[PDB]
């Protein structure tokens, strides 16, 4: 579909990702993906982090959120690290973050935080080579309220890979987010997108 | 407020008026007496290694372009066009021989010179004195083992002298380890705190770690995990605190080379640092080789902080009295294997970055302490920093600076605030020096 | 699914509500619920409040939005009223609010307000004992603009019960919202979530 | 601005400069001369009944912890740690024997005393004078029949004296009815208005009800529904207005016991209040028993308002000159049946809470009036409060205070602004008293 | 459904538009519309503006976004232009805007902008007279981030007409948005809603 | 800052301190010396043609109601009720015989008079002097060929005199073409720039067009498309620049009647303007008939700008030093066919409206230039406006005003800033006149 020499603002990665969804439309896969994501978001919104790990997250997961340095659209010489990892977590590292959330001496969690997640624009396609691997794209608005008058709203597109694991349950094996805001105005990014 | 007479910091740095974290008139005054006067962190050689490489950085509220010159030197300029004042460069890093303004197209070199003006001949004739229209240049730019600092004030002490007694503690890691690199790009996050709140916290606050970070200590399983929830006080001689004439200061926690890093990196780090320490024993001596692989929590006055070994490197960029833009880089030893550097860089961001679970523990502490400084009944109240006062020494045979020979105290707060008060009440560097002629005596009183 | 002794941040109510959706998935019920909610939101967005009452709201409705006091996560002794009711309306009380909106001397309504509602994360399940009672969960972002430069955005999760009424039309018989922001920064909460 | 000389409020309270609702320098000055000086509402006995119960409250822009002591008394403290100034308590209510700071773990008792410091022995030795490090205590805390007020100024009049002539009007409901309870938690909403806009509106504004609330009157079907759209003026003798030396004031609408409550609650309320009135006739006399079941719209100077009978209780918490945080509680008579109290509490929030359809009618009035105070051509303009001037009396045989014997007028605005001007131009309570030595004569001129 | 003499706040246009969706519900049309809009939003989010024109936009398109002047709810005499056109674009005018975006001297596009679109509340109905014309209604939240700390969020309802064009591909032939905020607080409205 | 002595603008307008775009104290001072003193655009006859028609407009930060009277005149009033200061009118346009306040129902006529007060007889008796309670009236309201301006200062020059030498250039289009209409409603967008940034840009900035608007020129295919990317400098004699005593100024680009309009409208416009020009040659002479169909980029001091021919009409409404609310209308010639007027109006918004692709090119220029004015190291720096200095003339035989006989220069910036500095340093119009007694000599120095 996309020629990136003509569509000059489109990255090679973005053009690759779109081809994956335009071709095969599978209406029931879109519906399975919607259910999966709605249930994940429900668990996260009620802060059932252990349940999220147990039911939504695969043992081989890579959970990654990057922040890309601002560079010239015309930049061709400067070749140093383009991005940093806000998150780049394996299952054990996610478990550490979950323990931190549940610890009774996490003072920042009292009074209890309030999360509301809005998941939209779900697209789903099976991978062409690994027929057990489901590609899911979705957008999230995440609202976090705490301590009377603190309100932070996060906005992101998520590129996921999900795979059937134990009990035949589809679990997240990769999440990739390129966070759109370079300087965060939300105090921190301490939320599971 | 009359800054000449107002006692914002009491004698010996023992207390500070809470308003210093909230007062906007004082913030404006700091732009002049703190940020326009002192050395500020810009970048690292590793981020601009080749001719034409540049980054943007903040110096106080100003933005500057920091550019590697053809001759290998670094010059820095206000990121503001000399014509009608538009911001020249809108990116964070790149490589170029010059910068062209998008308003009317004036073209400046990497050296700051006005090189071209559209239709100069037809419009200005020979009238335009381009020689006088170069970008406003940062007066002083100096390197501390690859780490580049800038200062707007031509009268400032050389950077090495400015670091004072703190330099001795940094050298094992910064110089004798073979050198450090900064891994970019930085995380960037805005917090609702005064720049001095995280600055003071990193310069001298070991006391808070066990309580504030109880959950992170318990969860992360780092070499300091036993401190969790103030379950245990560190051993006698577990470390020390120091401070210096120009305000820079640090805590030293002996042997804590893996720092905040979670159990997954502890064995590899403890092996690496220990092996280097064994080689350094012969070159710099046992004490200094041990300092190399000890965890230093340091602030380079005014607003640059770091945790060596953990590899956290921070800039607390001031925005207003209750707003700060936090920049977070990772520091790694150049001779570490590349896979270790990558993992160390991720672990720094994992703990202290935009989603840093440790850094998040500190958010409420810093933000509410700063915001309480605006509240009427708190403005004239005294923040306390008297822990360990009357037990500090100066001119010790082994450890230089004003030194508290205990891991936990407020020695470094006192020196930071002593320097802060001397600057805010002074008009120039000469007056700061006069105000600081008995700095160490002021800090060791009752000792 | 959820053990609240292990998932220490999850309330008993939240764990109860989630069990209701994880079990029976009924793809066509999810679709009926989506339609119902999209149509309700359309009527509300165009300020057809009478039509909303007539077509979406059951005569036995309880329409409730609470604000919960901030209490210690560890709090066990203090046992006074935990929440206040921003809304706790029966059908007649909703009708009063609707008349107030339509009154030509409601000065605050001139010039006309602009509403845009975004409904996401719809889940639906039949009740286990009353087979005529449909549980619907959904999240809403509500955008309200007025008077040139006033813009307020509301974010909430809604726990609804809907039941077939007259003409066989499914109508709202209970809506419950626990409003996530304790101190409102939107001038008022005078909107139908 | 020179607050000693600037006429912000004209003689007799007849007009006020519009800038008083927008000027930020004046707002800062009010923190000192209004909020740090006067009595401010904290909480009710019913919200902290048992030892260890506490709530947080605002006093001006400061936050305080209000705690029930072991001996049954109530003490209040700044919610700010004595060490580095962090906010101590992050919740709104609870029960505890003390409060531990999450920064470095200092532990304060319910009595404000510094009780423990982590590793005190190893760190401070015997050096820390904990006795001098208790939370900053609110000087004065007093009760008006269960309603707890605080004052930072030790020189303030006792709360009962401060209420002045207004107390006589409140007593039937607050004392003789058997007592009131506050039903929490409060609604909390930020409006873009100066705190004085809703304060003045509740103290003395009956004029606006028929027009502003036309839609709510018509829709809700309350006992005042005939006022809708200024279709009808209340009868002669339908009520009165009063004001007092220290600024508190109220309107009285005879017999309006069901107040703003919609037809669904009218019969039950009118029965309940009427039955109590019949019993009160013998105890306090006909006039005062009738006052008990008459609707009082009152402001307790400076920023606490209420509608008795309707049961609305408001705190207008100041944030800046065009920002106020509105707290809304319900007040109920303790001896009402529990089901009635629940329904009354819901009805208060239904009408005057965060989604209160009545309260929403007032939003634009308050916000634009306040914001217009910042606009250049309006700053020096005069807000008018002359309605009924020259017909007020003082020292009436039956109704105490400066009293306008009509339901609708601006008597209470004039007394509120007279007290406001006397405070803003005074340095302490002695000077306010000197400025107020002919208060009632100033208010009744031309009478 | 709607009587606008009783539902006094509802405009004739709004009441007309709603009748179109309440009657015929066609579950598969709703699904086709969802796909179309999700794909369009994906192309726009990655800044594949040429691909958007080629694949989503019909040659006969009218792309219109209005801003309506604030007038009294009771206003009956004043009869001058009620609205201005923020956009009122034919295909060629859209192409001009697309060229402007892709031009290497569009300085405002360096560093690259970040867009995230959230499409919700999709409704679809075939037109009653032209059986080749599909009416689609949807709501959008559009998040635009640039230059470190600039973040603008747009909120709108979109009334679309879509028609099969060349290759049988459904393309946009009309988009109408009545922008809800009268005074924009987003620097500009230079985004494709 | 002492505005009497502070040199904010250097002699001859050659430079300006960058702080003028960021300083909030100066912004407050401008409300007084710029906006309360000078003529400000309100509306057009075409927007309020019939008795009772009204619109709201800003004058500086104040809002006014502008109403067509029964006798055909226009009066304007502060949109603020005389009672308690509520905003009277909440809509942007309509038709009415009066305005009733929604707070307490006071009713004011279209003529500003207090006409009715609810229950006046029962409440105020004969006490209320309604005659003294009319809306605060804008002192001066005058028309320039249908374009209505207002001035708070009764001492201001008549609008025609205030336009000075600029009037001669506007008359061909404003008067001799048969007249213009304003097509409303306007686009309204908030930008984060000081009002002077777009004001200066429209008054005299041809230099930026080729570079800033490179993409729009290339993409839109307008009659100026060859300028794209500074690929070509306009011919000799392609235009000129002028400025005037009271600060108004403009660029003239000969023959550019289709202006920014894209190729789709070029042929139709070039035909229309050319045909009218041929008729005007006999009435006003060749030069002035050519001016009619030449593109004028003009600012009417202080904050009203326009592009004739392109038909763009702007108000830069000030909010604070780094915030401006931009209003965008289309101007069309009354005798154009209606279909052309509709298409021209759409094209104005397409290019310069809220989604104007040209206007968007300017956003970063204006916003960063303004915001850089707050940055510490830039406050005292000099914005340059010296292009063409020493080549301007005054009293030319053909072109009046201070005139630069070149299409591109900074003549108009210098005159704008000369007038600005004279106002900010003056207390009233008499002092401005004294400060301006050698205005043209100051501007033509070195010539
Ligand atoms: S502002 Fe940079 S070239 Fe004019
Ligand atoms: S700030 Fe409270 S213990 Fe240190
Ligand atoms: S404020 Fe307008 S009638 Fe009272
Ligand atoms: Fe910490
Ligand atoms: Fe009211
Ligand atoms: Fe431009």
């Amino acid at each position: 579909m996309i020629n990136i020499q003509e569509d000059k603002l489109v990255s090679a990665h973005d053009a690759e990702e779109i081809l994956r969804f335009f071709n095969c439309h599978d209406s029931a896969l879109q519906q399975e993906a919607t259910t999966l994501l709605t249930q994940e978001a429900h668990l996260l919104d009620i802060q059932a982090y252990r349940a999220w790990l147990e039911h939504c997250v695969g043992s081989e997961v890579q959970y990654q959120v990057i922040s890309r340095e601002l560079r010239a659209a015309s930049e061709r010489r400067y070749k140093l690290n383009e991005a940093m990892n806000v998150y780049n977590e394996n299952f054990q590292q996610l478990k550490v973050r979950v323990e931190h959330q549940l610890d009774p001496q996490n003072w920042g969690n009292s009074p209890k935080l309030r999360f509301t997640r809005f998941i939209t624009n779900v697209q789903a396609a099976m991978d062409v080579n690994d027929k057990e691997l489901l590609h899911i794209r979705s957008n999230v608005i995440l609202h976090r309220a705490r301590r009377g008058n603190q309100v932070d709203v996060f906005y992101a597109a998520r590129e996921d890979k999900w795979k059937r694991g134990e009990g035949g349950v589809r679990k997240l094996v990769q999440r990739f987010v390129d966070y759109p805001e370079r300087i965060l105005q939300t105090h921190n990014l301490m939320v599971f997108l | 407020m009359n800054y000449n007479n107002k006692i914002l910091v009491s004698e010996s740095g023992l207390s500070q008026k809470h308003l210093i974290h909230g007062d906007e008139e004082l913030f404006q005054h700091e732009l002049k007496t703190i940020f326009a006067r002192n050395w500020l962190f810009l970048t690292h050689d590793s981020l601009i290694p080749a001719p034409g490489d540049y980054v943007t950085a903040k110096m106080g509220i100003d933005e500057v372009i920091v550019s590697r010159q053809n001759d290998g030197s670094i010059r820095a300029f206000l990121n503001v066009c000399r014509h009608r004042g538009k911001t020249l460069v809108s990116v964070e890093a790149g490589n170029a021989k010059g910068f062209v303004c998008s308003y009317h197209g004036w073209g400046f070199g990497s050296n700051g010179e006005l090189q071209s003006v559209p239709f100069e001949k037809d419009l200005y004739g020979e009238s335009l004195n381009k020689k006088c229209l170069g970008l406003k240049e940062v007066a002083r730019v100096e390197s501390f083992h690859g780490f580049i600092y800038g200062c707007f004030d031509q009268e400032a002490p050389p950077l090495m002298d400015y670091l004072g007694d703190a330099a001795w503690y940094l050298e094992p890691m910064f110089k004798h380890s073979g050198g450090l690199e900064l891994v970019g790009p930085p995380g960037k996050v805005v917090i609702k705190a005064n720049w001095k709140a995280p600055a003071e916290n990193f310069v001298g606050d070991a006391y808070h770690v066990g309580w504030t970070h109880a959950s992170s200590l318990r969860s992360g399983e780092s070499i300091f995990s036993s401190l969790a929830g103030n379950a245990a006080l560190p051993p006698e001689g577990a470390g020390l605190q120091m401070t210096s004439k120009y305000g820079s200061g640090m805590g030293v926690l002996w042997d804590g080379y893996s720092g905040v890093h979670s159990a997954d990196l502890v064995p590899e780090l403890m092996a690496f640092g220990g092996a280097k320490q064994e080689r350094l024993n012969k070159e710099i001596g046992d004490v200094r080789a041990r300092i190399y692989r000890s965890h230093l929590n340091c602030t380079v006055f005014p607003n640059n902080s770091m945790l060596t070994c953990s590899g956290v490197f921070k800039v607390w960029n001031p925005i207003d009295a209750n707003t700060t833009e936090v920049w977070t880089y990772a520091i790694v030893e150049k001779d570490m294997p590349e896979d270790l550097k990558r993992r160390l860089a991720d672990s720094v961001q994992r703990t202290f970055g935009p989603a840093g679970f440790w850094e998040s523990d500190d958010n409420d502490n810093m933000e509410t302490a700063s915001q309480n400084g605006k509240k009427y009944q708190s403005r004239d109240s005294d923040l306390l920093s008297n822990l360990g006062f009357g037990e500090d020494v100066y001119g010790d045979a082994v450890y230089p600076g004003v030194v508290g020979k205990s891991a936990i105290g407020e020695t470094s707060y006192r020196g930071f605030y002593r320097a802060y008060q001397a600057h805010v009440s002074s008009s120039n560097w000469a007056e700061f020096e006069h105000a600081s002629s008995t700095w160490h005596t002021e800090l060791t009183k009752t000792t």
